[PDB]
């Protein structure tokens, strides 16, 4: 069941490692082939990868529109980055020494079970309130000024490319005379200016 | 009275998973937010009473570390201090859980 948890923490459940839309990840039930208290671990180690699913469950439906989230959520998948990395490193290990046990692993994944809490809640802000427009720039910030130093860099890059997408319309619109927008995007609707849209700081 | 026998070597596993912090553990069954041993473990030697007295101690340790653990848990699931002061703790708790299991190889 070794290889069998990779999978499962990659996006594949199986029949040991059943799925539910409603929870998540977890273990079925007692298996003759467990430690009777090792099953704890196990269903802590699933809640890492329930909120793996839910990020590519909310990705590849891109659901709201606007290009600021739909380029939020492209900077989304440059975090989840190292993630993939570092899971694809327990393989080379395994194959080494077919021994290893279940508690390694948890040893070795401790630093991604404190990231995820905190930047998956900032995707549930934004499902449960409908952030639509430039808003999603200071949602991204206001959780920026957070203690965590992981977490602070992490959602530091995502603004590092959510910008990307501002910095470009600002140039196509501060050079050229024109606005590229068809959604009431831009922070600027004889124009006028917007308040309410603007962003924070 | 009946008890389990359980063997030598599984009393120390069981004793770094304690040390780690997991719960729901053959032994040292908490009950109230206190872990205690069980009373039906005996091994071949040690006459079922120095183990309660050896694993007794070592429970001590656990109540240490099971109610951190019960601290962060509270914290993940903006005061700015806790949040920043639990970093630390947690930090503390990897390098301290590598050694730990370091000694299971």
């Amino acid at each position: 069941m070794i290889h069998e948890l990779l999978l499962a923490l990659s996006g594949y459940p199986g029949s040991i490692f059943t799925w539910n839309k409603r929870s998540g990840l977890q273990v079925s039930q007692d298996f003759p082939f467990l430690h009777p208290s090792e099953t704890s671990v196990l269903n802590r180690l699933c809640r890492l990868g329930t909120d793996y699913i839910r990020f590519t469950e909310f990705i590849e439906q891109y659901t709201l529109h606007g290009i600021y989230l739909r380029a939020f959520c492209t900077g989304l998948d440059s975090v989840l980055q190292p993630y993939r990395q570092a899971l694809l490193d327990l393989e080379q290990e395994f194959l080494g020494d077919p021994h290893l046990s279940i508690s390694h692993v948890n040893y070795f994944l401790d630093q991604f079970q404190l990231l995820f809490p905190s930047v998956m809640v900032v995707v549930e802000q934004i499902k449960s309130q409908k952030i639509h427009g430039c808003q999603i720039l200071e949602t991204v910030y206001k959780h920026s000024c957070g203690g965590l130093p992981p977490v602070r860099s992490a959602l530091e890059k995502i603004l590092a490319v959510c910008h990307g997408v501002m910095y470009k319309q600002l140039s196509a619109w501060m050079l050229h005379g024109l606005l590229l927008d068809q959604h009431e995007e831009f922070f600027i609707k004889q124009f006028s200016l917007r308040v309410e849209i603007l962003p924070s700081y | 009275d009946d008890r389990v026998l359980v063997t030598e070597t599984q009393v120390i596993r069981e004793t770094l998973w304690l040390l780690s912090g997991v719960k729901k553990l053959f032994i040292f069954q908490l009950i109230d937010g206190k872990v205690t041993v069980r009373n039906n473990i005996i091994v071949t030697h040690l006459t079922h009473s120095c183990l309660r007295s050896v694993l007794e101690q070592i429970a001590a340790y656990g109540q240490v570390v099971f109610r951190l653990q019960e601290f962060i848990d509270e914290v993940m699931g903006p005061f700015r201090t806790y949040q920043a002061f639990m970093w630390a703790l947690y930090k503390y708790f990897i390098s301290f859980k590598e050694e730990l299991a370091e000694i299971e190889k």
